[PDB]
C-alpha cells in the first residue's frame, strides 16, 4: 500500500486564482 | 483562510493516511486564533507538519 | 478675440500592503436622484472617482508583480445657462485600465 | 492508487498549490507545475 502525502508547490511566475475584468457591463472570468 | 482550504483538502477522501484521511475534523476558533484538529497520534502530527510550512512572515509593498 | 491656455494637473495615490493581499484605495463622489414612483421607489445613485485594485506578489529574482484594476473618472460640465443643469444629468468621464507589469 | 483521488487546494494567501495523494502522485504533479511556470515578456500596443 502506499501512504498518503501532502505537498506544497510553491508558484513564482504566475498566480493562482481567477482574473475577472468588465466590459461595460459584462464581466469576463479567466481561469 | 487556512482554514477553509485544509477542509476542503481533507473533504471525502477515502485513504489510508498515516484510519482514514476522510475521519479528520478541522474546525477554526477565532477566539485564540488556532486551529482544533481531532484525529490519531500519527494524522494530528501530520497536519501539524503542514501548517509550519503554511506559516511564513509577510513582507510589505508601497504602491505609489 | 485671441485666446491662449495652459493647464497641468499631477495627481498620486498612495496605498501600501502585504504580498498576496488584495487591497483598495478609493477616493469617490455619490450623487443621489429622486425617482418619483409609486411602488418600487428608491434612491438610485451613481458613483464616479479615483479607484486602484492590487495584488501585489514577489518574483524570484526581486521583482514586483502586480494585477492592476485603475479608474480615474471626473464630472465633465454642460453649459450652465440651460435648463439640464438643474436635473439628474452630470455627464461623467471616466478612464479605465486593466493590465499586469511587472 | 487511481488517478480520481487527487486533491488539488488552492492556497492563495503564500500563493502555492495544495496537492494530496501518494509519494508518487505528489511527485507526478511537481514536474508538471515546473513546466507551466515561466516568465512572460512585455508587450507595448500603440
Amino acid at each position: 500500500l502506499g501512504r498518503q502525502k501532502i505537498g506544497v508547490m510553491r508558484l513564482n511566475n504566475t498566480f493562482v486564482g481567477d482574473r475577472t475584468y468588465n466590459l461595460r457591463d459584462q464581466k469576463m472570468v479567466i481561469p | 483562510g487556512i482554514a477553509t482550504a485544509i477542509e476542503r483538502l481533507l473533504q471525502g477522501e477515502e485513504q489510508p493516511l498515516g484510519a482514514a484521511a476522510g475521519n479528520i475534523k478541522i474546525v477554526a476558533y477565532p477566539d485564540t486564533n488556532s486551529l482544533l484538529v481531532k484525529g490519531t497520534a500519527e494524522q494530528v502530527h501530520f497536519i501539524e507538519m503542514l501548517v509550519k510550512a503554511l506559516d511564513v512572515a509577510k513582507r510589505h509593498v508601497e504602491l505609489s | 478675440l485671441e485666446e491662449k491656455k495652459q493647464a497641468t494637473v499631477v495627481s498620486r495615490p498612495v496605498l501600501l500592503t502585504q504580498e498576496n493581499v488584495p487591497a483598495i484605495f478609493d477616493n469617490n463622489r455619490t450623487f443621489y436622484t429622486k425617482l418619483i414612483g409609486e411602488r418600487n421607489v428608491a434612491l438610485e445613485h451613481v458613483t464616479y472617482g479615483t479607484m486602484i485594485r492590487v495584488l501585489p506578489r514577489f518574483s524570484a529574482d526581486g521583482q514586483i508583480e502586480m494585477s492592476l484594476d485603475i479608474e480615474d473618472g471626473n464630472d465633465k460640465t454642460p453649459q450652465s445657462d440651460t435648463t439640464t443643469s438643474v436635473d439628474a444629468l452630470p455627464e461623467v468621464g471616466r478612464t479605465l485600465i486593466s493590465t499586469i507589469a511587472r
